[PDB]
């Protein structure tokens, strides 16, 4: 039984290879008093008198001491396994620096004493989860958004696009525009309410101006939301104004291109002879791609940018907030993957840089 | 003729999430 640990900026996804979903999902946080430290949910359930730190920023591990606490908590507290008895598949962001993946390997072998391990690119695993080995993935989570074009299991690094806005920014923006409406969301508990409103009632409009006009002249787009204590508030055009930022980042002051444009730019940076297969295999993954309407809007926007004869297909699997993990669960449970593991024996001979030769 | 070729074929014919054991998620997102 190999393990699969998908470490995100906001959420850890962990479980056992061969399972259809992670056993444990919890915030990628470590907390200290404003005991010594609180990791994951016990830090979350104490979000009021501790200072929280995120060891992963924009998909990149930046605090290795707290990351070790996350990995320890994952193994012992969540999965209830001894890491010495299980090969462990880990995930990394696209373009993860060489020094980072080497220290990932070193900590797994030297600190947790895993018998074997592997590091896979997150977006590649999401493509695998949809049964594909060629395509272009839009991966949008809590801290970062990427376009990753992939040819037969290999990400094409020169064509990878990035957008430094994701779910946390959208939560903050929904907070901002709900307060401009007249509500108050200032406490940490109230921020969690805004995140829940975002995940439950927000959607992507097919056309922003048409939708704004509908919300201005009728109540047909308004939704009731019951707060935990009992009050009912009304959410109107904030429902689609918040995720509109993915297509128009200027709503939060970013002049970067929106996700339809990073997708098109990514495909255009690939060799012309694979662009046809990329256009027909656009796979959406990550929690921030869960908005209703996002596939239909991406289809409309990419169609407007691509040649008129190009077949455009957006694939948005219902499980895509766990697509990376599911792809790792598939990969690590395949018989042909057995020889791909980095073994502790291999690590002792070559050292941490073995990950460059075995994981690509 | 390559191990990578066989792995890619195995990914395409894996059945996806369909053939994975149904488990329960203790999801605290
Ligand atoms: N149904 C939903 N609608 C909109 N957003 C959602 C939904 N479900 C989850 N999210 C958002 O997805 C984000 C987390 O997704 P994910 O686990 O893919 O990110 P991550 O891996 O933690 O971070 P990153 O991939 O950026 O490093 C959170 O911001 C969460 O609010
Ligand atoms: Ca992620
Ligand atoms: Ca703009």
């Amino acid at each position: 039984t190999a393990l699969v640990c998908d470490n995100g900026s906001g959420l850890v996804k962990a479980g056992f290879a061969g399972d259809d979903a992670p056993r444990a999902v919890f915030p990628s946080i470590v907390g200290r008093p404003r005991k010594d430290s609180y990791v994951g949910d016990e830090a979350q359930s104490k979000r009021g008198i501790l200072t929280l730190k995120y060891p992963i920023e924009h998909g990149i591990i930046t605090n290795w001491d707290d990351m070790e606490k996350i990995w320890h908590h994952t193994f012992y507290n969540e999965l209830r396994v001894a890491p010495e008895e299980h090969p462990t598949l880990l995930t990394e962001a696209p373009l993860n620096p060489k020094a980072n993946r080497e220290k990932m390997t070193q900590i797994m072998f030297e600190t947790f004493n895993v018998p074997a391990m592997y590091v896979a690119i997150q977006a590649v695993l999401s493509l695998y989860a949809s049964g594909r080995t060629t395509g272009i993935v839009l991966d949008s989570g809590d801290g970062v958004t990427h376009n990753v074009p992939i040819y037969e299991g290999y990400a094409l690094p020169h064509a990878i696009m990035r957008l430094d806005l994701a779910g946390r920014d959208l939560t903050d923006y929904l907070m901002k525009i709900l307060t401009e409406r007249g509500y108050s969301f200032v406490t940490t508990a109230e921020r969690e309410i805004v995140r829940d409103i975002k995940e439950k009632l927000c959607y992507v409009a097919l056309d922003f101006e048409n939708e704004m006009a509908t919300a201005a002249s009728s109540s047909s787009l308004e939704k009731s939301y019951e707060l935990p204590d009992g009050q009912v508030i009304t959410i109107g055009n904030e429902r689609f104004r918040c995720p509109e930022t993915l297509f128009q980042p200027s709503f939060i002051g970013m002049e970067s291109a929106g996700i339809h444009e990073t997708t098109y730019n990514s495909i255009m940076k690939c060799d012309i002879d694979i662009r046809k297969d990329l256009y027909a295999n656009n796979v959406m993954s990550g929690g921030t791609t869960m908005y209703p309407g996002i596939a239909d809007r991406m289809q409309k926007e990419i169609t407007a940018l691509a040649p008129s004869t190009m077949k455009i297909k957006i694939i948005a699997p219902p499980e895509r907030k766990y697509s990376v993990w599911i792809g790792g669960s598939i990969l690590a449970s395949l018989s042909t993957f057995q020889q791909m593991w980095i073994t502790k024996q291999e690590y002792d001979e070559a050292g941490p840089s073995i990950v460059h030769r075995k994981c690509f | 003729p390559s191990l990578h070729d066989a792995l890619m074929e195995a990914i395409r014919s894996s059945g996806g999430r369909e053939r994975l054991r149904k488990v329960t998620t203790n999801d605290r997102s």
